[PDB]
């Protein structure tokens, strides 16, 4: 259970991290689904004028 | 320094920080059925990681009015994961265990517990010549609460418990009982459906107190079989 | 230390472990440093001989992809009636990394970059049959003078490296050296290129290659043709310094690092992870 | 590999620079 | 580098990246469960090890969760953090995860 | 052991009692500018101890609905003591960075600071295509207060902000996070006044949050310059 | 000499007097998985003799109208026993197996069994585009009726299908049939619940045929794994 | 007994044989093994060197023949105006061996394969004179983000390995590696993908090359085109394992091994070989 | 034969493996 006292906060935080081993690998590389672009950025016009 | 401690067994792992040592029962680490002690001569099935494991049993509710709790061993774990399918398939089974019992609570409350491991505790019941039935003994995963743990419901004293393994769980001092228990058995192997050799016991000798919120303290044991053998394969049984 | 690492680690076989002090599986978190934790000294393994390797994931073969960094159809014609704003058959190009998001994206997890371009300019063209144009692609550097005009008398390049291919040829394929003043390509610049206080944030010109400025050797054609001339940079001998978060939030300019996010999740601002019922919900769950 | 010219940043992508030192990033402590 | 693990509603930005666990009167309760998916979309998505395998398909290798209380001092507590391999569902009591 | 530390600089002396280590950022120590890197021919001054010194910047309430704090540096520093004459009075600084970061709490607080140095945090603004101007981010000594901390104000994540030089503040077990920073530049030397390599960051991840009578719980930044070199003598800007 | 065979696996053993050989299938005997090939880190249970042991089908009526039977293993072996619940409570198993096909009759009966043992043998339903689901595919311990043996259930050739590792069972010569497999799979471990890489095939390429009494002829087929590793360990499925 | 042969072996004389215990005609079909019985000990035979090669019948020379996999013939216009279900420009393709039967009965022959594709893409064009047109063809991997338009920004190719040719170049040839998670191509799976009772049986995913997005660079051009891309893919540096009988009957989908066969014999499916008259009925009877 | 790309798959294909053992066919028996 989580037990504190009267004077702490009933409700306590957990912060999760993960990282990954020596035995990790990659490989078959692909772009990222993670970004994408629908229309040119702005001021890409810009770097052309 | 002994007050961390990490008990790798199988895929299961238990770290705890507040650890006073780690009871090695009557002085003896669990073994293999060595061959000169060895009697049913087919060759046992000793899975390793698959039973050799903590099994963590339902937590208890540590509270004021509470007598005690009792688990048997292996009834508490005849069920359980691999370590069950392995009882209910053969007729022997040899292993040792090593018991972490986990019960903290903040450094207001106080209270002390005598996790204290009993071999062949044969209970008795109170004002009456009845024998003490099957359901009032073999309890299985859930365990039983003492109902004299004063006496240790057999008549004895709980003032010399202490001649068994046992740790105490002072919740000034630590919160976790670590007690690692032989074959405690005359015959080398035996049923494991029938008898139980050691019996967990868990006792309130200070109650839970003080004068804080009063938050749910619970007990929560985490059996690991050790060097599981079995014989006698069948069918299932359960 | 430093070691090379071809392959990926091996896993050593390990017993049951039950040991006072050494509690390998407690670390601190608040010293900054990673978990050391092997998985020998967590969980009861065995004897494993990794033969993965770890050479597709080398940041020369992570970032040597030659990703697309320009784009422009332009008309082919007479531009004696056109306005003042369109490309009258050639366009300059400040060669800038931040125009087109998937390769911006893998050179913004890192700080400083030291790479040479391996710049492939893709001519295609389209009619308004084809024709075999020449274009001509001079690299100008930073700020100097470009070309006002198709026919100008800048694109006789004197000194400045001129390629000069066709339509119907292979790709025409240069090396554009590491070109900073300094060690690295600071590809986050936290300050300001001026010593006034109205320089562009973030913008190091020395970050910046130069201009490709980029005309049709050829004279106006009678017919109109939409010419689109893709830019595609290969970044090689690649040395990359101090990793970043890659970025999450969709990009809003070339110029900065501005962020709207979606309007939900995911890659949203206040939502990043798309979301689901509960903490303790599993939305992608085996029920059988 | 082939490298017909007399630049040596005109020359292939090395993808042979194995040595990985992580230690400077898990363990950056003293 | 830190999970979403808190990756629902009504947690506005930066309460994603943190758990809030409380007392319970209920005994062995779970607190929260994680989608294991490095390539698709989930708490593990946000990651370096998330970010990275998402420029790639093919991925092997041990992962390390590594998770850091931020409660009191006077605060105790003990958890399970249970593994589960696949095949059957996510488990939801702790008898059926500390196998 | 490794909980009590004293950073010995200058005249300057920090000690701390509850900390977890120093992060020698990427590993690296900070040194002078060697003659085989050197590129201004001049012989810079080194002051060695007028500026290798702990320079201790305003503190910052610590509160419930906090979002963040970051300090630039040696934007944070270019005012301040001998840094900042020296700063003013040349045209080139190569300086390493020891930040140490102070906040501490009761017991019974909970908290935790990611307290995280990124080199070269070019920030953007939110839901515009104007960039920061001049003042959005050389704030100076006062710092400026993160905005969206989630996304660290550059559409990034903060849950990858560990890639950077980080250590953590967590009130249950430290009270004092140190970043030792090298010199983190493309370039050898650089302008001070319009450019800043370091940015060191502060982020509430999990609140301050207790029951407790609350207490003004500020964070101390206490950020010394290492091996300072200084090329280009002129008059003072400012 | 070469007609006796005694099998001995485990508790189990399975004497034949008529028998041919015994087909170690490709030429290769199991074994468990070496340390260049293994790829689970977790150490694998062995149990050695809870599942390296015969475990015996039903019988199926070999009849004159009958057109085959097939059991994809380990389907066939993931409810029996304690192969079943190491199959329910790990996600990898590696494991050969011993097939042995009984099958006898007088020497007044003829025909032939095509006892052959066919790796990944993806079943193709006939006359539609649709295919086949998860009951016409898993059938667990009573196996599958071909449909169309002559061309394997799959468009291939059932007069081909002697390039699998096969025995015959002619009742004139033998009357039991050995295959003895190995781990047949691109992976080295596998997920046992969705996946059967050998599949036990038994094919009356010559039907029952007699002029005596028509006693009833079954088939048994006692299929025991070999050389089993469980990794990952959980729950049960079922 | 593992032995080099590159020819096919040589044929020692014989003498009468008349002895008792052993017959070398008589073996057992039922121990599963093929009879040894040398045509020496069969028949009285001569001394005959034979020099034949066996070099042809390599499954590396079986398989390595560049065979053909995909073929789309697609309008090439303007797109306004058509339906959205054909191809508006550009073509998805997962790599698919199953979909033309010459090379998937091959392939068929074992169970698992380990090779290396080597994929020729042959791009050519037709009216509805004839443009030369840049071609894309980006690979992208199973299941992951797939292009929606011609000039989608998806094409910009920041990791996915593209191949940028022309319809007047040579035909794009690329080298896709063995790219299966397990240690060789499961040509059948008997088993099923997802751990839920839903997936699709026999289609493992680790046998599924990738996507091959195949793009025309150009924009539309005002006459429509009907450009049919076909795709070679050749096996190289293969490894095979566990024969299986040939398949007689025709091939139903590219998803399973469905079988229907053809309404009479040769490769029905109640008569698989074509039929005669009797068992003592000679077809072709050399009769003078 | 020729094989400038820097990797061993992208190599032409290796018609020079004579290693044959049919006996794990013809003769699977043990």
């Amino acid at each position: 259970n989580l037990i504190v006292p009267s004077e702490s906060s009933d409700t306590c935080s957990l912060i999760g991290f993960i990282a990954a081993k020596d035995d990790f690998s990659l490989r078959l590389m692909r772009d990222s689904p993670d970004i994408g672009q629908l229309d040119h950025l702005h001021a890409a016009e810009a770097a052309y004028q | 320094s002994d007050r961390v401690l990490q008990l790798k067994l199988g895929n299961s792992a238990i770290v705890t920080q507040e650890a006073a040592n780690y009871c090695c029962a009557y002085g003896e680490w669990p073994n293999y059925l060595p061959d000169h002690e060895a009697v049913a001569i087919d060759k046992p099935t000793q899975p390793e990681t698959a039973t050799d494991r903590f099994y963590t049993l339902k937590s208890v509710k540590w509270e004021t009015g509470s007598t005690g709790w009792w688990w048997k061993l292996p009834d508490a774990l005849n069920n359980i994961g691999m370590f069950g399918q392995n009882v209910q398939h053969h007729y022997l089974y040899r292993s040792g265990f090593l018991i972490h019992v986990q019960c903290n609570a903040t450094k207001f409350h106080q209270g002390a517990l005598l996790v204290v491991a009993i071999p062949e505790h044969q209970r008795g019941a109170h004002n009456t010549n009845t024998s003490p039935g099957f359901d009032d003994i073999m309890k299985g995963e859930e365990g039983g609460t003492f109902n004299h743990p004063y006496v240790l419901d057999d008549g004895t004293s709980l003032a010399c418990a202490t001649i068994f393994p046992h740790q105490w769980i002072n919740l000034r001092t630590n919160n976790s009982a670590t007690i690692v228990l032989p074959w405690m058995n005359a015959a080398p192997m035996d049923f494991p459906l029938r008898h139980n050799q050691w019996t967990l016991a868990i006792i309130p000798v200070v109650p839970l107190g003080t004068r804080t919120t009063s938050s749910m303290v619970p007990i929560t044991v985490s059996i690991a079989p050790m060097c599981c053998e079995f014989n006698g394969l069948r069918h299932a049984i359960t | 230390i430093e070691s090379i690492i071809k392959t990926a680690t091996d896993t050593v076989k390990s017993e049951i472990n039950a040991e006072l002090g050494v509690v390998p599986s407690l670390n601190a978190v608040e010293t900054g440093a990673t978990s050391n934790t092997e998985p020998e000294e967590a969980i009861q393994t065995r004897t494993v001989i990794n033969q993965h390797g770890v050479s597709e994931t080398l940041v020369e073969n992570f970032l040597s992809r030659a990703a697309l960094v320009s784009k422009r159809s332009f008309e082919y014609k007479d531009h004696t009636s056109s306005t003042a704003r369109a490309d009258k058959n050639f366009f300059k190009w400040t060669i800038n990394t931040r125009s087109f998001v998937q390769l911006r994206r893998k050179l913004e997890l890192f700080t400083y970059l030291r790479f040479d371009a391996e710049i492939t300019i893709l001519t295609t063209v389209a009619v308004n049959g084809l024709p075999d144009l020449t274009l001509q692609a001079m690299f100008v550097p930073t700020g100097a003078l470009t070309p006002e005009k198709q026919d100008s008398f800048h694109w006789q390049s004197g000194s400045n490296a001129s390629v000069f291919f066709k339509i119907s040829d292979p790709p025409a394929r240069i090396t554009i050296p590491f070109m900073c003043i300094n060690s690295a390509y600071s590809v986050f610049y936290d300050g300001f290129a001026g010593f006034e206080k109205n320089g562009l944030y973030g913008i190091n010109p020395a970050d910046t290659i130069g201009n490709l400025c980029v005309r049709i050797v050829n004279e106006h054609q009678p017919v109109g043709f939409t010419v689109t001339v893709r830019v595609y940079m290969k970044p090689k001998h690649i040395k990359a310094w101090a990793p970043r978060p890659p970025r999450t939030l969709p990009y809003m300019s070339i110029a900065n690092a501005n962020y709207k996010g979606k309007e939900r999740a995911p890659n949203a601002l206040s939502a990043i992870i798309g979301n689901r019922d509960s903490v303790k919900t599993m939305p992608h769950n085996i029920v059988n | 590999q082939i490298n017909f010219y007399k630049d040596s940043y005109a020359a292939s992508a090395s993808k042979q620079d194995f040595s990985q030192d992580p230690s400077k990033f898990t363990e950056p402590v003293v | 580098s830190m999970m979403e693990i808190n990756n629902t509603e009504s947690a506005v930005g930066m309460e994603r990246l943190k758990v809030d666990i409380s007392a319970l009167t209920d005994v062995d309760q779970l607190l929260f469960n994680i989608p294991l998916d490095i390539q698709l979309d989930g708490p593990l998505r946000n990651t370096l090890v998330g970010n990275i395998s998402r420029y790639y398909t093919h991925w092997s290798g041990s992962l390390e969760m590594t998770f850091m209380f931020c409660g009191s001092f006077m605060a105790a507590g003990k958890l399970i953090l249970c593994y589960t391999p696949p095949g059957g569902s996510c488990p939801t009591t702790r008898e059926t995860a500390m196998l």
